[PDB]
């Protein structure tokens, strides 16, 4: 898989 | 007694958490006097994150384009600029609680406290160790980006780590405070994998004195080993080399307790080699390395339980 | 990803953190609103400890007995009194870092961060459970007692232990912030010592659900056990008799991972009776009895990595 | 042993 960049939605 | 994975208390970096948003992307960062520094990951969209040209979204930015809260109080932005993967924004209010600080680069083995947070509220606290590998085996969720890692030292806070993402073996990666990040990783989210790790040595010698400083013996040995044949023990084992500057680092240890450091590494080697037949460790069942030799005088009592 | 032993955030109680020195003797207080809550420890010397009666040694005391340091403003005490085995110092200034807070007895199995603290200053927060025998595995010098255990919702802190003792076995006792002891220890220096303890048998449950929800089911089985079954194993390998209450407080975490209480039960009555097989589970080569299934869903994704 | 009170000196 890929790296996950852990921003947050808002 | 006792021995814990201890943290440093977090009220003094509690004080400096934000909230970022740019868009609909949101994170933490870390307001100092009056700049907020915090990954430039919040700049991208999920359409950017595969392969984002950080310089050319940036521009295409205003001050006014990133919506900065502490608390509830909202952060006017007067100017904004990216330092390798970290924005500096800077904002019209100095943070009246920003602690003496400093920001350091810390190398492979060191440990620090992680201050999970999200919109910009503190979550968590816990310990953690920057692995030979240059990742940290963290707890962290979607909004965790921006989190700080620290130590405290006298009331002085030395930021080491900012969190910026998960790589698919669900270990974490990020920077130092300059947005340089530690090891190989870059901020997008393509394939990208942790390097093989090892075993941090001098952590596990500086715990099996902390065993010994609060009463325990079982593990020692009559026997002692050359650096060397060490080693060569330890390379089968894929634990990291220790050097002649890790047997001194472990100095004081070595001192509080009466045991030579090339005795507890024949006490190790016949740890690794025989195993711990079913016993623990000061209420481990593996031999643990995420605690510095600074971490065991800190914590351990200076009189050993002899 | 990941799962760590994560205390609550520390800064809420650092600034309730003040030092307490009678004569010699000092240790730390809670400084809340106008007044200061410590041990009563705080009024022997060492010759009144094997045996103190405190009523008798308190009557001898003044108010301008007790020096009350909050960093290095001295604080004047203007009354006292004791409530079972704490002083409530009446101060002439409220703190005015108090934050919302409450005073909670918490039940055994309970977990909590502690805020080790030394000549009222903070040193390290970790996180605690009080053990089936009401006592704590903490990490505690001398010096220490007052130190507090917190749990904190909605930025309202609840206080449910206070620091009093070590027990020869190298583990801890204390009370709640009303003065009363957990578990049936009293604060002089006595032959005591803690009964004999048990495994968490709900917190290896939700901790076997939080390595379900981080993507591990190794060590799930196609079984399944009624309560009568299971408790009967669970006996014999000294954990604590799971309920039907236990089962319901279980609810979330197995409609999150779909699978069924007593199917766990299954799972951990294989894992104690096989043992690993040399495999680890969220790091530890042990079951972990100190995360309560609140502690679980707290850290844990919403979202079972399936 | 006996337990202790683990307080300070000063």
């Amino acid at each position: 898989t890929s790296a996950v960049l852990q921003s947050g939605f808002r | 007694s006792g021995f814990r994975k201890m943290a440093f208390p977090s009220g003094k970096v509690e004080g400096c958490m934000v909230q970022v948003t740019c868009g609909t992307t949101t994170l933490n960062g870390l307001w100092l006097d009056d700049v907020v520094y915090c990954p430039r990951a919040v700049i991208c969209t999920s359409e950017d994150m595969l392969n984002p040209n950080y310089e050319d979204l940036l521009i295409r930015k205003s001050n006014h384009n990133f919506l900065v809260q502490a608390g509830n109080v909202q952060l006017r932005v007067i100017g904004h600029s990216m330092q390798n993967c970290v924005l500096k924004l800077k904002v019209d209010t100095a943070n009246p609680k920003t602690p003496k600080y400093k920001f350091v680069r810390i190398q492979p083995g060191q440990t620090f406290s992680v201050l999970a947070c999200y919109n910009g509220s503190p979550s968590g606290v816990y310990q953690c160790a920057m692995r030979p590998n240059f990742t940290i085996k963290g707890s962290f969720l979607n909004g965790s980006c921006g989190s700080v890692g620290f130590n405290i030292d006298y009331d002085c806070v030395s930021f080491c780590y900012m969190h910026h993402m998960e790589l698919p073996t669900g270990v974490h990666a990020g920077t130092d405070l300059e947005g340089n990040f530690y090891g190989p990783f870059v901020d997008r989210q393509t394939a990208q994998a942790a390097g093989t790790d090892t075993t941090i040595t001098v952590n596990v010698l500086a715990w099996l004195y902390a065993a010994v400083i609060n009463g325990d013996r079982w593990f020692l040995n009559r026997f002692t080993t050359t650096l060397n044949d060490f080693n060569l023990v330890a390379m089968k084992y894929n634990y990291e080399p220790l050097t002649q500057d890790h047997v001194d680092i472990l100095g004081p240890l070595s001192a509080q307790t009466g045991i030579a450091v090339l005795d507890m590494c024949a006490s190790l080697k016949e740890l690794l080699q025989n195993g711990m037949n079913g016993r623990t460790i000061l209420g481990s069942a593996l031999l643990e390395d995420e605690f510095t030799p600074f971490d065991v005088v800190r914590q351990c009592s200076g009189v050993t339980f002899q």
